[PDB]
């Protein structure tokens, strides 16, 4: 019965729940305030599902993406200045590269990152962003905007469309006469 | 009679009665002996696994898992023992049926032990190791016993790069010093106690949590087949736990250091009266931080003897480590040799599984086979006041929270009771009052409660929270008796949630003994 | 005549004066307020710099953790939601250490990260934190925080110190009768 | 007279005259020439570089460089030529007190030109390479000739990787197939226009523009000897200009792509009446984002016939530029041989350097050897009514600024006076009102302005900026005459910032002259 997966959400209904919140467009002033709110709270969340353990990569990486962009718009005395937006995306860019070519890698000794890249399906550009980001001088704000975008999309392509359609009083022992074993969660 | 040899050898007259084996052997005769078997030799001396027994010793229960080096029996002269059947390993072979991996851990035959011929009486699929030990090792061992005996309470560091043989010549080393009994016309078994600083995968613990151990009888017997002791003659007392949450302790430097002080300072105490030798070992690092932890180790510790199990070490970290050994006055470092499956990640999680399942009351200590949504939870109250609630509050450690994440997110996880020992722990946190929500006590800082003035109660797992319409309440499960449970006034008792690894076992566990004995189970997805 | 060095500061005062902005503890409600102003004006200025092209290393390293750690402090709907700011640190310490490490490198094949980092003089702990970073599972927030402000203090003992004391008309031809030759950029 | 070997060969009688040689050759003779000098033929064919000259043909000027492959003449057989001293020259050689670099880079002798002999008669410390054709070149140089003179107006796509000979290619492309005159009776020197793509290393153009020459003479000077052409018979003229703002296009495709439209429409558009072919050279990349630009480019441009010089190249980019140029219906693409110091990084800079002495008037163009600081600047006022204010405002590409920081950001740069042809071009922006701060064009997108709207009126380098008290202004200095300066009204002015590579020369430049003709120079620090 080697059929067990285990994974940090509670069921199906919050999985989909996250994905409808990160991207309102596919899924559906006041109309924004709603749409930023969600996004918080769904970066929130998957947060939470990180430290359980056991999830996704590129679940992982779409929290990083939007949260760096939900944090470069935001007005009101938060837009950071400036060169910190920069480096948000630089790092959840970095990330998501360096796990996608790393787990789809053969075991032999030293076969080449654009290989690889080829092989999946991956855009050259993002991997030469990637090379340049870390080592080659920080990106600047314009490239990271449209390439993090596009990096959300792709991923959306990728992953989470194949997840489903689109529409001492205090300590008293539990009575052993009106108890009913029930699995671990549910009460 | 029974002659086969490679592995054992020929023994003479085995006299089957009543369940049990009397086997004479008038020479030098080694066998093996896996399983489950009562040691109670009635003439001669034998030596098992470290420990010399003789005539006026007491029956010694040996547990012998297929999984490690099963211990080798080898008699000197004209000889004769009586092999008893073990009673509470019934209880213990009946968890496979909640978990396939305790299945093949075992004779597969009838009885509980079963003797090993040539090569033949081994286990489909399986292979059989042997416990050897090197002459190295052995003389080494003699000459820390000789000089011992004519010293005090020495102290012996233990470490060395990963699976290199730490654990097992640790075992050794407390098995020989207690029962040696040279030339005072024998004596009694001098006590020893353990220091375990390995969170990763533990001894006399559960996994996540550091502890000192006081061990009476000898210890033959894994890690998962006496995880949790009765806290508190009895064979194995347990003097004091700390909670890191982790599986590596590089999270967090100074509280393990800090914790590593507190225990030390406790066997200072203890040791002090009645001599008694203390041996710890350490996780097994060499490269980053680790080093440095173990260098501050040594410092704080300032053991007798330091022994690096691996002669062909490389040269940056024996450097290092000679350097800070060097530096507390004078300390004997020699290094040792080693030798080269079950990953750590499978082991650990056994024990993790073994622990809960620990009945709350030679013998050591029984197992409850019966899964753990079968039993009755411990409803403990959360809307009160600050002294009559039951738990004083949620901590956590390393990672903050907000509000609403907080109900989903500890649900499900291990935590751990903390005892209040004095009021100056939770000095700078803002204390919920009696007033629905869970009484979050807030920690910025992120840093967790000083380990001077708290202490650990063993672990608890949660299996349901339901804070709605006008009684907020959790429903917990633990293997900590009632009597200890009830005598601390729930005032003087936190709840630490950290890391300490999803008990992945915990949610299958009642599938397996429904599917094996003969739906929207959370958190684990069905293949269909 | 080789000794000449191209900075993309104006002199010595520009960059002293921006050093201590940085860092008004060693140089030294409303006062906090004062001190973030100056901080986000010197993190500006210093992004110029890196655009006029030629400015040390550690300069940048310095500028990126004084944008996150001051992100990271800003109450007033502007507190990132958490998963940014870990992001923020995470990037500006890689780019910090593998700045540092690839400078001092010998010019062999390949040289093992941890030699070059002990020749150096670099800390261990802030090597394994990189590693650990960019591939196995982002960084606590806790862990981040301590991290950074110590990384701040070792780049003052290693580099800042060293700098000083611590105390149609439209179109006009010019008139070539009333002009004074005088260098690039002085009026 | 005049014998030696290996290098040149003997010539006969050198008859020196006013300072000019005529020399006769009764035979093939071929001589390498360094320095400036004029060649004028009397009688016979002589093959210069790629360029057949015969004696109905006016004088040209040749620079041979010592830094590149210097140029052969190889006399086809009894003939008389007279070679001249080149006046301009002079003025180019005096550059060499303003900035070392520009000192070792001639003929080390006293007058312009000095035949050179067997291996003596080379300059101190430096090698002296050759240019010498590889017998595929040439061959393949014949064939597309050949085709062309029977066809219309062929478009020649030259790419490859870096170092390989994409430029030295070119030059003999262009130079044949311009002065051919096969077997028409001669004719006259049929036009060619080339297209430069290459914002890193240009030719006819100043580093970080991209732009469309129209050329009437053989091409026989390098980029350095040349870079700015008089806007709008005369030689060299320039068609049309692009600013892209960077030294490596791989910071904004879509403006790069766009610019490439642009200027081969208005090449269609010329083209089409009278018949003359375009060649085109590009940067030169393999991997990443770059192929994919030259994939593109190929889609675009659609040229008839695509030549990658390597032979020997990656497999992968070999094999993209085969699908990508099969896929236009029918693209001929062949492979050619190559061969394998100054970096590019100062060559280019030389370029920039010798563009702003350019003097504002096979000969070709004059050079002003007078230092930056000593010229006069151009006062450009800031605070008047969005008509009568000069600059319209300062835009700024791939990076924004705050207000504060601009002032002292711009300053010393260098950047692009940018024409508005029509409104539709800041059609998005928050265009500056009349009214002290400087007018900046807020763009929070980033993208730069339309190529099809607007157009690059040469570089500016701002030499200071004083906006107080009441008179806000800007001193810049330009090689752009005063008479296209004068006729734009202002308002249609708008003043580009973008990279460009910070003029480190400028500044030093003064100190330079001032010290070898023989203070508190803002960003230059001098070691004492
Ligand atoms: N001389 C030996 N005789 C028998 N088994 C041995 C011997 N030396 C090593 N082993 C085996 O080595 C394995 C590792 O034993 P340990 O003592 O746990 O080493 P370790 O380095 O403590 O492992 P970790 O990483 O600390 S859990 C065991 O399964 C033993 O069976
Ligand atoms: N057959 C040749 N004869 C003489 N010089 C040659 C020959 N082939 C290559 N070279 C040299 O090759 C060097 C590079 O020439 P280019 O034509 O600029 O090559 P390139 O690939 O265009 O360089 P970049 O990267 O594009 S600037 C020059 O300095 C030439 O002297
Ligand atoms: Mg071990
Ligand atoms: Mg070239």
């Amino acid at each position: 019965m080697v059929q067990y997966i285990f994974t940090p959400w509670r069921n199906r209904a919050e999985l989909l729940a996250v994905r409808a919140q990160f991207y309102p467009e596919h899924t559906s002033f006041q109309d924004d305030e709603h749409i930023r709110s969600e996004k918080q709270k769904a970066v929130a969340r998957v947060s939470m599902w990180m430290q359980r353990g056991g999830c996704p990569h590129m679940v992982e990486s779409t929290a990083l993406l939007v949260a760096a962009i939900l944090s470069d718009e935001a007005q009101g005395s938060g837009a950071a200045g400036g060169y910190a937006v920069r480096a948000a995306y630089s790092a959840a860019f970095s990330r998501f590269v360096t796990g996608l070519l790393d787990s789809h890698q053969d075991k032999q000794r030293k076969q080449s990152m654009y290989d690889v890249a080829k092989a999946v399906g991956l855009p050259a550009a993002f991997v030469e962003l990637r090379h340049q980001a870390t080592h080659e001088q920080l990106p600047s704000l314009t490239r990271l905007r449209s390439a993090a975008r596009r990096a959300l999309e792709w991923i959306w392509w990728y992953y989470w469309k194949g997840l489903g359609p689109v529409d001492q009083s205090g300590w008293v022992l539990y009575d052993e006469k009106e108890w009913v074993p029930k699995p671990i969660g549910i009460v | 009679m029974h002659h086969s040899s490679f592995q054992p050898n020929n023994s003479n007259f085995q006299r089957k009665a009543g369940g049990r084996l009397v086997l004479s052997t008038p020479d030098v005769e080694r066998f093996v002996i896996l399983g489950n078997y009562g040691v109670k030799v009635h003439q001669g001396e034998v030596t098992i696994a470290g420990a010399t027994l003789t005539p006026i010793d007491d029956v010694q229960w040996v547990h012998a898992p297929h999984c490690h080096a099963l211990p080798v029996l080898r008699t000197a002269n004209d000889t004769v023992i009586e092999l008893l059947p073990c009673p509470t390993a019934q209880g213990l072979r009946e968890l496979a049926r909640l978990n396939p991996l305790f299945g093949r851990l075992w004779n597969e035959t009838s009885d509980t032990f079963q003797i090993i011929y040539t090569s033949a009486d081994a286990p489909k699929r399986t292979s059989l190791r042997e416990l050897a030990s090197h002459p190295a090792w052995n003389k080494k061992i003699s000459e820390l016993l000789t000089s011992t005996r004519r010293k005090p309470s020495p102290i012996l560091f233990i470490c060395g790069p990963k699976s290199s043989g730490k654990s097992t010549f640790g075992r050794l080393l407390t098995n020989r010093l207690m029962t040696d009994r040279a030339g005072h016309k024998s004596r009694s078994w001098k006590p020893v106690m353990v220091l375990d600083l390995d969170p990763g995968q533990p001894e006399f613990s559960p996994p996540g949590v550091v502890s000192l151990t006081k061990l009476r009888r000898p210890n033959l017997a894994p890690p998962f087949c006496h995880p949790g002791l009765s806290f508190g003659n009895e064979g194995m007392t347990t003097v004091r736990m700390h909670a890191i949450a982790s599986v590596t302790p590089a999270l967090d430097p100074a509280h393990f250091i800090a914790c590593a002080r507190d225990l030390f300072a406790y066997y200072r105490r203890s040791a002090s009266q009645e001599n008694i030798p203390l041996v710890v070992n350490t996780p097994g690092w060499i490269q980053g931080t680790g080093l440095d932890l173990l260098a501050e180790l040594i410092a704080v510790l300032r053991p007798t003897e330091v022994l690096y199990m691996s002669e062909d070490g490389p040269e940056e970290t024996v450097s290092a480590l000679r350097e800070a050994c060097a530096s507390s006055s004078t300390i004997p470092f020699t290094m040792l040799p080693s030798q080269p499956s079950w990953t750590p990640a499978t082991l650990r999680s056994m024990a993790m599984q073994s622990y809960f399942h620990l009945s709350p009351f030679g013998p050591g200590c029984e197992w409850n086979p019966t899964p753990l949504t079968h039993l009755c939870p411990w409803r403990v109250r959360l809307a009160g006041r600050p002294d009559e609630r039951g738990v004083l509050g949620i901590v956590c450690y390393d990672h903050q929270y907000a509000p609403e994440l907080v109900s989903d997110a500890i649900n499900g996880m291990v935590m751990g009771l903390v005892r209040i020992e004095k009021k100056e722990a939770l000095r700078g946190l803002a204390v919920p009052g009696d007033t629905p929500l869970l009484p979050l006590i807030p920690n910025p800082t992120g840093s967790p409660l000083s380990p001077q003035y708290t202490s650990l109660v063993g672990l608890v797992l949660i299996r349901g929270v339901s804070l709605t319409a006008s009684n907020p309440e959790l429903h917990l499960l633990t293997p900590v008796p009632p009597s200890v449970l009830h005598s601390f006034r729930g005032d003087e008792l936190v709840l630490v949630a950290g890391k300490f690894d999803a008990p992945t076992w915990a949610y299958v566990e009642g599938l397996y003994w429904k599917s094996n004995s003969k739906d929207e189970v959370p958190w684990v997805e069905m293949l269909h």
